[PDB]
């Protein structure tokens, strides 16, 4: 429909990935130990 | 701190010093007996008084009928599966509900918080 | 199935395969308008939490759904509760602002700036605003841009209080007038 | 005779022990006097809760508890204490069986009485000081049956919820279907009616 | 002899039975000083006759 | 005088039928005490492995108990609402509450649906036993 | 006092007909307790602790 | 919260975890290895101490999350015993950069040494306002 998507405008570097990614890594491993049970 | 008694009255060894020979000797009082103390630390006490409960567990308490059983927890000197667990339930207490758990096999006494 | 279970205490054990099914973007925004209803009841707030992290999802994979989240973010930024504690209310808002920098850690930067730059000159307690100020300067690094400076920097001078902040403004200073 | 029973049993008098012995053994009360001291507490417990079913040297109203975490046993016969009788549980099953029921069916031309139900150890008089130290079935017919375990070590059971009112507050008909204050007040009430 | 803890006795050799149950009661003293040990309840019923 | 020899054509009354719910009403409540229970059980095994985090200004067991007070304080409004949404317009509870002469609302929910927490000097029933409340229940609970 | 509270808290035993307290070790020297291990030993059971 | 922490009366007792008297005759030493490290930096240039001192060492621990929740510091302690207490006592500190937060407090060198030093910890425990 509308073509290709033009990326985010970049406005600084992440030296660090925000800790929302560790807490998809621990609930993800909580989902591991659901999944066992 | 330990605590220390007479060899010849049995009573208590207070600290005290020789000026002359800097050190400390635990010396008993009515009877001038002495002891060349070790410690080098005559008292202390604790304020935030981080104690241990397992400490003051008793094993005998696996046979308590008004105590709960789980499963979910087995001893890990013994591997046995049923535990009674508990709270502290004391003074020094109630910041933690945590649970204390013994193992309810006998002969085994394992006890530990998790 | 899952947002109409409802007893779910499962919630954490679907995460991965809500994250998976959450990759299409309409699933997406299907889960985020059930997060707004679910979130925006009242007296939701027994726990110690999980749907908001869901919106952390949201916008990490749906740059589209970015104005939608800030929406929500900040009418749940700006009600008010009553059986919730002051400092649990102030510790709330502080997990709405993580939301609000995982969100700007995603190029959304100049309206969640431009809001937080409204509600402190419009209201909110200053330690709010320096809490974002400090989480946003955590992660940022140079180099920057021109907007995103006129934005952010006006907000760093109501307060004086607590290098990045420094290392920002040497940085600013020089390169952005 | 409960002292004398203790001393034939391994119980240590606080005059023939050294000091030593006291840490790890559990202190034998009687009546309140710290007689002496046991290093086997269990099997004593059983045993004298055994003689006591039995109506042996133990007679029926005597109360025996065992402070597990404390390490004490303290045995109570003077007078005064409270207690109400309670159904024995053992091994999540009523020592209560039929043929009990039908010996006291036929109360009357058979002279088996309650007293022989004591004598039998079915039922035993528990006072507060050994509820502390009970493990209480509310009713048999759900409370021991198999079940996600909530329980699975009850002592004893209850032979009617209804018995803890007293005498006006048992002529109440669903006293569980009213505010507490209007019960209180029928047994006020009922000791000032006409009759 | 007679007065402090008859209980225990009031012949004249159980100075060491009164000893005990004495030391006993400082025991129970510093266990609940040492919060080991619950305050006992003056209304629990268990203590009433 | 008018408006009680107006009554005696009228008649005012009051039965079990304006007690009874419709059955719908009581699996509604009767969910809405499961959910309850449950979540007070999740709070109950979150203290007791210490995932639980005290709020700021209180103590781990404060916390708690402010966190089950307030899960059955939802409950028992909840379960009153329904119970007061059940209510016919004919039902006569409703209509002595409604004209302001006799009971209230919290009546008619502990009448219908749940009576709800029991509290003797402002907090729940204390642990007069050794560590519990009767001797019914095994030490250390915290349960509704 | 600065003393008092520097020593620690102490106990004392308010014995019948007796109208004025006594400290506990007081008390277990007239019942013939000379040795402090000895009274300890009545008193403490545990030297562990 | 700051104004908060400047009226809550906060005593010494709020922020210490464990005390501890001990002899060390030798104060250019320490019976204790841990705290040698930072002593021997205060000896280089000893302050009321440059004799003998007193054979006394009351060394405390100071709770690090109590410490930071009351916006304390190590300088403002030891500023505060040395007014309530003259120059009748020398208190050394640990810098406030390690773990454990020590005070170790010594008798000055010109005046029972030992019973004074109990009753100071109970006198600074309790009526002492940080
Ligand atoms: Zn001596
Ligand atoms: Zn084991």
């Amino acid at each position: 429909l509308a073509g290709p998507l033009t990326p985010p405008v970049k406005h600084f570097q992440l030296k660090r990935k925000p800790k929302s990614a560790t807490l998809r890594a621990e609930l993800l491993q909580k989902s591991t130990e659901t999944a066992q049970q | 701190v330990g605590i220390r008694f007479c060899q010849e009255c049995n009573n208590m060894l207070y600290p005290k010093e020789d000026k002359e020979n800097r050190i400390l000797l635990y010396a008993c009082r009515n009877c001038d007996y002495q002891q060349e103390a070790d410690n080098s630390c005559i008292y202390v006490n604790k304020i935030t008084h981080e104690v241990d409960e397992l400490t003051q567990i008793i094993a005998d308490v696996s046979q308590d009928p008004t105590l709960p059983r789980t499963e979910d927890h087995p001893c890990q000197k013994c591997g046995h599966k049923e535990a009674v667990f508990f709270q502290s339930h004391s003074a020094r207490a109630e910041d933690a509900m945590r649970l204390y758990y013994v193992c309810t096999a006998p002969h085994c006494g394992h006890r530990w918080t998790e | 199935n899952l947002c109409c279970n409802e007893n779910a205490s499962e919630l954490v054990a679907e995460l991965s395969t809500l994250y998976q099914c959450i990759r299409f973007p309409v699933v997406a925004m299907g889960v985020l308008k059930w997060v707004d209803w679910t979130v925006s009841e009242p007296r939701y707030f027994q726990l110690q939490p999980v749907h908001l992290a869901l919106l952390d999802e949201i916008s990490t994979c749906h740059q589209l759904l970015h104005p939608q989240v800030l929406q929500l973010l900040v009418k749940l930024f700006e009600t008010e509760h009553s059986q919730l504690d002051v400092m649990e209310q102030l510790e709330l808002k502080k997990t709405l602002l993580d939301r609000m920098v995982h969100l700007l850690s995603r190029g959304y930067v100049l309206p969640v700036v431009s809001y937080i730059r409204k509600c402190l000159e419009k209201d909110t307690d200053i330690s709010l605003i320096r809490y974002f100020v400090t989480e946003v300067l955590d992660v940022i690094a140079p180099p920057y841009t021109s907007d995103f400076v006129q934005l952010f920097l006006p907000i760093l001078e109501n307060d004086s209080i607590a290098d990045p902040v420094t290392e920002f403004i040497a940085h600013c200073k020089s390169n952005f007038i | 005779p409960i002292l004398e029973f203790l001393e034939e049993w391994s119980m240590e008098n606080l005059e023939e022990i050294s000091p030593a012995a006291i840490a790890d053994a559990t202190k034998i009360f009687v009546n309140g006097c710290w007689v002496g001291i046991h290093k086997d507490p269990e099997q004593l417990m059983n045993t004298l809760r055994k003689l006591r079913r039995q109506m042996d040297i133990i007679v029926s109203e005597v109360s025996m508890i065992r402070d597990i975490r404390e390490r004490e046993i303290r045995i109570y016969t003077d007078a005064g204490r409270i207690c109400r009788p309670l159904l024995i549980v053992e091994k999540q099953k009523l020592l209560l069986k039929k043929r009990h029921i039908d010996q006291l069916k036929e109360r009357e031309y058979n002279n088996y009485s309650w007293q022989d139900l004591v004598a039998s150890g079915v039922v035993e008089y528990i006072d507060t000081l050994e509820e502390e130290t009970v493990m209480l079935a509310m009713t048999p017919d759900d409370l021991q049956e198999k079940e996600v375990a909530y329980c699975s070590t009850y002592t004893h059971c209850e032979i009617h919820p209804s018995m803890i009112l007293g005498v006006c507050a048992s002529i109440i008909p669903f006293p569980d279907h009213n505010q507490s204050p209007r019960n209180t007040y029928q047994s006020a009430m009922g000791k000032q009616a006409m009759g | 002899q007679k007065e402090m803890l008859p209980h225990v006795g009031v012949s004249d050799f159980c100075e060491t039975k009164k000893a005990y149950f004495l030391g006993y009661m400082v025991h129970r003293l510093l266990l609940a000083a040492l919060g080991r040990r619950e305050l006992d309840d003056r209304d629990h019923y268990g203590n009433k006759r | 005088t008018v408006i009680n020899n107006w009554l005696l054509i009228e008649g005012h009354t009051i039965g079990i039928g304006d007690s009874i719910a419709d059955s719908k009403t009581y699996q509604d409540i009767q969910n809405t005490i499961k959910k309850a229970k449950q979540d007070v059980i999740e709070v109950i095994e979150k203290a007791h492995n210490n995932e639980l985090e005290p709020t700021p200004g209180n103590t781990l067991r404060q916390t708690f108990e402010n966190q089950v007070n307030r899960i059955l304080n939802d409950a028992r409004d909840k379960t009153g609402s329904s119970a007061q949404k059940s209510l016919s317009e004919y039902n006569n509870f409703k209509s002595m509450v409604v004209s302001g002469a006799k009971g209230s609302k919290i009546n008619i929910s502990q009448v219908i649906a749940v009576v709800g927490q029991q509290n003797v000097e402002g907090k729940r029933i204390p642990f007069g036993f050794k560590h519990r409340t009767l001797p019914h229940f095994i030490k250390d609970d915290y349960g509704p | 006092g600065a003393k008092k509270s520097a020593i620690g808290q102490r106990i004392v035993a308010t014995l019948p007909y007796i109208k004025q307290e006594v400290p506990i070790i007081i008390v277990f020297r007239a019942l013939g307790f000379v040795s402090d291990r000895d009274i300890l030993e009545h008193i403490i059971y545990d030297f562990e602790d | 919260k700051d104004i908060l922490c400047r009226l809550e009366h906060t005593t010494l007792r709020k922020v210490t975890a464990n005390t501890a008297i001990y002899y060390d005759p030798n104060p250019q030493s320490t019976v204790v290895a841990e705290d040698q490290e930072w002593v021997n930096v205060y000896y280089e240039m000893p302050d009321f101490d440059v004799a003998r001192i007193s054979p006394w060492l009351l060394r405390v621990e100071l709770d690090r999350k109590h410490m930071t929740d009351r916006k304390l510091t190590m300088e403002q302690i030891a500023e505060k015993i040395n007014a309530g207490f003259g120059d009748d006592l020398n208190c050394i500190f640990n810098d406030d950069n390690a773990e454990k937060l020590v005070l170790r407090i010594r008798i000055m060198n010109s005046d029972d040494d030992d019973v004074f030093l109990r009753c100071i910890e109970s006198n600074m425990l309790t009526d002492m306002t940080l």
